[PDB]
């Protein structure tokens, strides 16, 4: 009765054991129920098909503001943090986002409390309070959220595009909103934002525009009754789905050139083509077909040629979402110094490639290759995490029939050459939009974008330029991709070996290498993870060598790109990056052809021949990259400085770029052989592989290095790890710096506890679990210090402690006092909490720590974490949780009194203050809860001096793991 | 590579290094 329809069989992958049931409630809400008797966390998500695009013209950000307010209380549950508190006490988490056409809410929680969480959740769409007091506070959270984006190049460009299209089209709206648009201007215009929020929620949060997805251990029938009981009561206003048939870019918006001044020193070219909404053609995705070809990076591609000419390093092409009724097709690239001087030529090449596609006509074998690949990917798809899974499904239930939601955006069906020609016919000079981003335009622009202040200039593209592009002929350098040879064919799951182990086992332990191995015994998918850590002191010995290690690997990946792109498309991936201890290499994906790719990579790194041009280009990009860090957010700088202050050896960005200029091709070529001459390899091979195969891969890596690099074993005494600085009892240091880009402050407070150990770990983690929710509700919700308010444990070099991070317009010393006041409030709150509440927290942590991985890479990452930290505690979770359950409320109080309290005898505190741009100075020390009086801190003026004047902690001892 | 709208969140859940 309350149900209008129960969908047929929900097409799923045969490897998927979860159960699905699709249905449509009488109110129009589309639902997808998911039963998983094994899930440790249950989850729900609801997506309302309306967003910022529906904001009233005079109240920018209203829909986003509504999203924030829905968390602050409902008639059934008044407490403004009843929702977040409930989830916190039950190992849950929640978040939501607002797009142009969607507002998505989601959460996860212990599988035992799905109903209680879902009940509180459903009230968001039934009886929101939109409390006046909450409204006046949370508006600051929205403003702060916008504030951090103001100096973000991505957002500036995002809003600039909107500002250059039809001013009458809702696409031009500012969706984030801020204090001005949500409070100041409305008050001046005599508008009641409270009413407007209610009016907005009332008019658009209709059941006919809602989709829900629930996942839990309960059966489909029980989940059906749960959902019907909590959502069938949502009212249906039969609201029409907003449509946007007229494209934001009309004739007068075409053949336009935009010159933009970025905040960071970046060089980019954006080419955009207005196109019809292609959503309904999803069965054949003509837009993705053209993106696949245009954005391809293999031999013969547009990228390959643009890179060879030394004009660009990266490229992305394909369709870009707009909204119901309109989309875009883009071709974006970064620019080298020379590329910036040849923009017209680059675009010409772009049209020559497009002309090549027209001349060859749609290629069915290409479509088929992707189709078969997507079929393989869907079949062996990794099991997703509940929260993200429900959120995603809730969103696509709006575009595909119930039975197709799982396969919709995965499987390709019919080849439609006619639709492809239709889209391709839109990629012409006469309907192109070009935007160039570069600091070279500074002082040369004449327009300012109102919301972000972006400096730019608009010009019509000369007809003679358009005409030359229209006459783009064929370029012999452009060819269609060749058949992908990395496509996997062997998907057999090797039978579990008789001596297989539940945790990684040390099957090789020599001076040259230490091999950890584990055959997958849970997922049974034709995939594997091959992780290799290459140790060498010459990777971080000094700034110069750090730069060379980076440059070397960056150049190696750049030369392997054409070759590796195909592998990537075939689900075979790899990551190679320099570390403070050497190099990191990870190959993941289908095990079938992993050996081929791995061998190629090792062979290449040991016989690598640097290309001078590529070298100069990448070095130049690296220099800007280091300099661009000055444009990062305050809290990012705070974390950066703390890291530099607390680690034994750490080269600063400034030291790195100062040494960069001395990096020459000759020196780099000499560097490589030296780096590979001596190494130690610690690996972790995990997945659909056998012990002998594992030993086989390791031997191949070694043999390749030995044969081409003459690599020899490193000395054990050379295998040095860095220590963390040891702070003195009752000590308090403050490091202060200014952020020259953002006009907001940032701060990080670090309360060092002690070396990591079962007891110390759980003391800290339990306490963090207990203060987690209260910290956010106090410093942000109540006090509204900023959008970014974070607390939690900090682990580094075997040491650990409590950390607080905040980004606010308020000065650091004031922020410091607030955090200190909060600590006093927590103390009191803990002494008064009931055993019932306390035990609830212990259980909350227990579930969080015991939540099991859903995919191979997640399980592997945990093992890798134990190997990298060199603690090798593979059964850590069971042990620590067992110990956790014995902690009492008294233990936590003592821990707080001896380590964290303001007058704690073993308090170890350091604070990093990052001042706002407009702040010339600021003290380091200074209704609302009462803040305690603090001591005079020692101001750090030189990081080197600071570290030198303090002792260093020892390194953690390895949890012995005996094996061959 | 192939392209595969900036959207606003309620909270940042992990703080990160960057």
């Amino acid at each position: 009765p309350a149900i209008k329809r129960i969908g047929n069989h929900i097409t799923k992958s045969p490897e998927d054991k979860r159960e699905y049931r699709g249905l449509e409630l009488a109110n129009g809400i589309k639902v997808l129920l998911i039963s998983d008797p094994t899930t440790d966390k249950s989850s729900a998500a609801l997506d309302v098909h309306i967003g910022s695009l529906s904001d009233p013209p005079n109240i920018a950000g209203l829909s986003h503001f509504c999203q924030h307010m829905l968390f602050l209380g409902t008639k059934k549950y008044p407490k403004e943090n009843e929702y977040s508190q409930f989830l916190s006490e039950h190992a849950g988490s929640s978040n939501a986002f607002t797009s142009g056409e969607h507002t998505n809410y989601y959460f996860d929680v212990s599988h035992e409390h799905l109903e209680g969480a879902l009940d509180r959740f459903a009230q968001f769409f039934l009886c929101p309070l939109f409390d006046e007091s909450c409204k006046d506070r949370e508006v600051n959270a929205v403003d702060s959220e916008h504030e951090k984006n103001v100096m973000n190049d991505a957002w500036r460009l995002f809003q600039l595009e909107k500002a250059t299209g039809n001013p009458k089209h809702p696409f031009s709206k500012f969706g984030t909103g801020n204090k001005y648009t949500l409070e100041t201007r409305p008050n001046q215009e005599g508008i009641d934002v409270r009413q407007e929020l209610l009016k907005f929620h009332s008019a658009y949060y209709s059941s006919n525009l809602m989709a829900v997805c629930v996942l839990g251990r309960e059966s489909l029938d029980d989940l059906t009754n749960l959902v019907v009981k909590l959502f069938s009561e949502v009212e249906n206003k039969n609201v029409p789905l907003p449509e946007f048939p007229e494209h934001p870019f009309q004739e007068e918006h075409l053949k336009q050139l935009y010159k933009i001044v970025p905040i960071k020193d970046i060089r980019n070219l954006y080419v955009t083509f207005p196109i019809p909404d292609l959503q309904k053609y999803y069965k054949s995705n003509p837009g993705h077909y053209l993106g696949h070809l245009i954005g391809h990076e293999g031999p013969g591609s547009l990228l390959s040629e643009l890179k060879s000419k030394g004009w660009v390093n990266t490229l992305v092409g394909g369709q870009k979402e707009g909204a119901r009724g309109f989309m875009f097709f883009i071709i974006n690239v970064d620019l080298t110094e020379e590329g910036l001087l040849h923009v017209e030529d680059i675009i010409l090449h772009m049209f020559q490639y497009i002309q090549k596609l027209r001349a060859e006509g749609p290629q069915e074998w290409v479509f088929q290759e992707c189709k078969d690949l997507n079929a393989v990917a869907f079949r062996f798809k990794d099991k997703e995490r509940p929260r993200g899974y429900t959120s995603k499904i809730a969103g696509i239930l709006h575009y595909y029939p119930l039975e197709e939601v799982l396969t919709a955006e995965y499987l390709l069906e019919e080849f439609r050459p006619d639709l492809i020609e239709m889209v391709l016919d839109k990629l012409r000079p006469e309907n192109v939009r070009v935007a160039i981003v570069s600091k070279s335009f500074e002082g040369k622009t004449d327009r300012t974008e109102e919301w972000y202040g972006t400096q730019y200039k608009q010009e019509a593209i000369p007809d003679e330029v358009i005409k030359k592009w229209q006459n783009a002929d064929l370029n012999g350098k452009f060819k269609l991709p060749t058949k992908n040879e990395f496509i996997p064919t062997n998907f057999e799951i090797l039978p579990l070996e008789k001596e297989a182990t539940p945790y990684p086992a040390l099957i090789k332990d020599t001076a040259m290498s230490k091999l950890w191995f584990k055959q997958d015994d849970k997922f049974f998918l034709p995939k594997a993870c091959l992780n290799f850590e290459f140790f060498s002191p010459f990777a971080y010995v000094d700034p110069l060598h750090c730069n060379m290690a980076y440059l070397y690997l960056e150049l190696l990946k750049d030369s392997l790109n054409e070759y590796a792109y195909a592998a990537e498309l075939a689900g075979l991936s790899y990551d190679l990056q320099n570390t403070i201890y050497g190099m990191y290499l990870s190959v993941k994906g289908y095990n079938d052809k992993q050996p081929i790719l791995l061998k190629k990579i090792i062979e290449k790194m040991a016989t690598f021949e640097i290309d001078e041009k590529r070298f100069e280009i990448i070095k130049e990009a690296y220099m800007r990259s280091l300099n661009n860090f000055r444009a990062e957010q305050p809290h990012q700088h705070a974390m950066y400085y703390l890291r530099l202050l607390m680690t034994e050896v750490a080269w600063t960005k400034d030291e790195l770029k100062e040494a960069l200029d001395d990096v020459t091709l000759p020196r780099l070529k000499a560097f490589i052989p030296q780096l590979l001459s001596r190494l130690h390899i610690e690996a972790l091979l995990h997945g659909n592989i056998t012990k002998q195969a594992a030993l086989g891969i390791m031997q191949m890596v070694e043999d390749t290095l030995i044969e081409h690099a003459h690599t020899k074993p490193l000395l054990p005494s050379q295998l040095v790890r860095y220590r963390e600085v040891q702070l003195p009892d009752r000590g308090w240091f403050v490091y202060q710096q200014r952020n020259e880009v953002h006009n907001n402050c940032g701060i990080e407070i670090y309360y060092q506890t002690d070396m990591q150990s079962t007891s110390e770990n759980m003391f800290l983690e339990l306490f963090c679990q207990i203060i987690s929710e209260p910290c956010f509700n106090t410093l942000r919700t109540k006090e509204q210090l900023g959008y970014i308010v974070f607390s939690g444990p900090r682990r580094a070099n075997g040491i650990q402690g409590l950390r607080f991070i905040i980004q606010s317009e308020k000065p650091p010393h004031y922020l410091e006092s607030r955090v200190e006041a909060f600590l006093i409030t927590m103390e009191k709150s803990i002494e008064d909490m009931t055993e019932e509440a306390f035990q609830k927290h212990i259980q909350a942590l227990a579930i969080r720590r015991l939540d099991k991985p859903k995919k191979l890479s997640a399980e592997c990452a945990k093992y890798w974490g134990e190997i990298i930290s060199q603690q090798y505690n593979f059964d850590r979770d069971n042990t620590e949780v067992a110990y956790l359950k014995t902690l009492t409320k008294e233990d936590i109080i003592k821990f707080y009194k001896e380590m964290l309290a303001v007058d704690a005898p073993r308090r170890h505190k350091v604070s990093v203050h990052v001042l706002a741009r407009e702040m010339d100075s600021c003290p380091v020390v200074g209704n609302l809860s009462q803040a305690p009086a603090l001591p005079q801190p020692e101001v750090i003026q030189n990081m080197t001096e600071f570290k030198r004047g303090l002792p260093l902690f020892p390194l953690v001892k390895p949890h012995i793991n005996f094996m061959a | 590579f192939v392209n595969q709208v900036e959207a606003l969140y309620l909270v940042c859940g992990e703080r990160g290094f960057f």
